[PDB]
Formats: C-alpha cells, structure tokens, sequence
C-alpha cells in the first residue's frame, strides 16, 4: 500500500557490471518529497535500510506541487556499483523518516 | 520496517519465479532445437 | 513468528533464486551449441 | 531454530492432484509429537494458519530421546494443489506452534 508510493520505471532484467546505471522513477501524489529522501540499492532480502549497496540521495524537485506526479532520474556510477557477484538488488526510495516507499522488480549485474 | 522488508522480498520473489518459468520453457526450446540438429547430422 | 516467516522466505527465495541462474548459464550455453551446430548445416 | 527436521529428496516438482511422498527426518535437536504437523505452504506464507492442507506428524514407535528417525507421510491428491503455478514447501509444525522444518520450493505439474 504506502508500499508503492514511489514507481521505479524501465527497470531491466540485468545491467552490465560497473557500468553507469540511469535510475528513473515517478513519485505519486500520495508522497511528498523530502531533501533527505534518498534510494539505494539494496541486495534482495534485506533487512533494514542500514542494508544498502551503494546509495544516493535523491534530488528535492524543482518549483514541488504537492499531489503531483513527478519524474526522477539519479546516475549511479559504475565505480559504486556491484561486480558479477551472482546477487540480485533492487532499487528502494527510502524517505527522510526512514520509511521504503517503492521497491523495485530485482536485477542482476552481469 | 519489517513489514516493508517483507514486502520488498515477496516482490523480488515474485519476478525471480516468473523469470524461471521463462527460462524454463527457454530451455525446452533450445534443447530441441539441438535435438532436431543433431538429428539432421546423423543423416 | 514474523523471523520464521522471513527466514523460509528467504530460504526459498535462495533456492529460486540459484535455479533460475542455472538455468539462465545453461541455457546460454545451449544457444552456442547451436550455432555451432548449425555452422555444419545451414550458412 | 529452524532446521532441527530435514525433508529428504525433496523434489522440484510433484504431479498435480496426485499421490504424494514425503520424507523427512526427525533430528535429536527436537522432540517429536503426536499431534505435530507436517504442512504443504503457499512460499510466502506470514503465520502458520497460512497451511495449505497438512497431516499429523505421526509419534514412531519406543520413540528414544535424542535419536534419528527418517518419517514419511503419504498426502494424496485430492487435498494437493493443483498446477497453478505457485511454489510451496514443506514446514514441520510442532503441537504448540512452533515451525522447525522449511523444505525447498516445489511446484504441482
């Protein structure tokens, strides 16, 4: 339910290791971003947020409305990203009070 | 927290079986595929 | 027992989740297997 | 706290609304009963009232502390699933609730 406030778009099955990774998602009228809103990138099974890969913050939208439907994109570098390590992650938006508000489909890195 | 732990793991679950019935019929396509080629060598 | 639920599920998860890679390595290997097959046959 | 029974050649898949095997073994790790449950569940599955069907796990007979005793049961098809695309595994649960046996997911087809 407040589950799926957050909808990461285009996700594929697998991305190339260490390569720079483009993350697109829509937040929907029932969030309202935060400055300290970020999404990291989570191996399958986690248990807390404290459990990311890697991470970035996500960016406050510009002139907010809020009930609107707004898009995102966050570059995560390759450098930052997993090897072929056999794992499969997700990404999570994870507000400023610490709730996961999107997960999405898993990937692997090969 | 733990609830949306939960969550997230039945989603990831739910996509991991799907793709493995996909690749499973994959797999009895392609060992066909095999099967008729080899079957086209012996002759 | 919420840690019960949890833990089966990812065990199964786990399971699930090393069939589908099996399944994905060998279905990869079985397309080279096909062109090389058919390298004899076709074009 | 949660592989003290071990199911046995447990399978990728059994045919639906079919006859079914199960084996399992009872480790010294826990003690059995009679009115202990071997459960079919749903992969998933929150609380132990999410069962499919079950059986109860029967007492083996002159039942000595602390042994190995392998155990089967024979669910038949009219109280197993059908192919619906769905994994399950099998949960050994104990007469006052407690789960001590996850098996590895099948499906029914």
């Amino acid at each position: 339910s407040n589950f799926a406030h957050v909808i990461f778009q285009n996700v594929a099955k697998s991305y190339l290791p260490n390569a720079h990774l483009e993350c697109h998602y829509t937040l929907t009228p029932y969030i309202h971003p935060h400055p300290k809103d970020w999404v990291g990138i989570f191996k399958v099974g986690w248990s807390t947020a404290r459990d990311y890969y890697t991470f970035l913050w996500s960016p406050m939208p510009e002139h907010y409305v809020e009930g609107s439907t707004v898009n995102c994109v966050l570059a995560f570098q390759g450098y930052y990203l997993p090897n072929d390590d056999g794992e499969f992650y997700q990404f999570c938006y994870v507000t400023h009070k610490g709730e996961i508000r999107g997960a999405s489909t898993p990937f692997q890195f090969r | 927290e733990s609830v949306a732990s939960h969550f997230a793991l039945v989603t990831a679950y739910e996509d991991i079986k799907k793709r493995l019935k996909d690749s499973e019929k994959e797999n009895s396509l392609l060992k066909k595929r095999i099967r008729f080629l080899e079957e086209k060598l012996i002759a």
